[PDB]
């Protein structure tokens, strides 16, 4: 069925995304999503997609719905995170890596995220 | 521990 579908087509972005096929990635996420639209991990996957396009802003949108269906996912903050950074939204960034490490307390990429903020925050 | 650059 549509669920069974969708799991195939996040499979297929996943590969899209480990080739650097940004776009087709985020084509097959779209679609998991069209099939399954209560599934974190492919909101959280498109959001990575988007941030190598440089679609910050679709990023977060994607990340801030993965936290909808999953507050405690994980990549969604350092998602969301990387994001705003790059949008120079220092403050929201640092809530973001802040929050990743109340959820994953040896996350790496939230603490040297956190030590680079610090000197614009 | 969550590595940003993989999907899931």
């Amino acid at each position: 069925g549509n669920m069974e579908a969708s799991e195939v087509m996040k499979e297929k972005g996943n590969a899209a995304y480990k080739g650097k096929q940004w776009n087709k990635a985020v084509n097959f996420y779209t679609e998991a999503i069209k099939l399954n639209g209560a599934n974190a991990t492919y909101y959280c996957n498109r959001a990575a997609a988007f941030l190598e396009l440089c679609c910050f802003q679709q990023a977060e949108q994607d990340c801030t719905k993965a936290m909808l269906i999953d507050k405690k996912n994980v990549k969604a903050y350092l998602r969301r995170g990387t994001a705003r950074e790059s949008l120079v939204r220092y403050k929201e960034a640092a809530a973001d890596f802040r929050h990743a490490l109340v959820l994953e307390p040896q996350n790496k990429t939230a603490k040297v995220a956190e030590k680079r903020l610090r000197k614009h925050i | 521990g969550s590595k940003m650059e993989e999907v899931d």
